[PDB]
């Protein structure tokens, strides 16, 4: 290891990417209901 | 049978999504990569 703290300071900035890359899956699921709305309508 | 043009379009969107999957998981797998030197 290192000195116990700056490896894991390490790890919250590592945490707060995955939370990007998920909000924008969020989004990207929202958008398929209005595709998928759209081409079940008659 | 007819509307099934539309069921096409949005099979090809359904590809993007679920790529999102693993690029999802694989960012998981980063962080449990630390726990092993934490």
């Amino acid at each position: 290891g290192l000195s116990k703290e700056e490896l894991i300071q390490n790890m919250d900035r590592v945490d707060r990417e995955i939370t990007m890359v998920e909000q924008q899956i969020s989004k990207l699921k929202k958008k398929q209901q209005q595709l998928e709305e759209e081409a079940a309508k008659p | 049978k007819k509307e099934m043009e539309e069921r096409m379009s949005l099979e090809e969107t359904k590809e993007q999504i679920l790529k999102l999957e693993e690029k999802l998981l694989a960012l998981q797998e980063e962080k449990h990569q630390l726990f092993l030197q934490l």
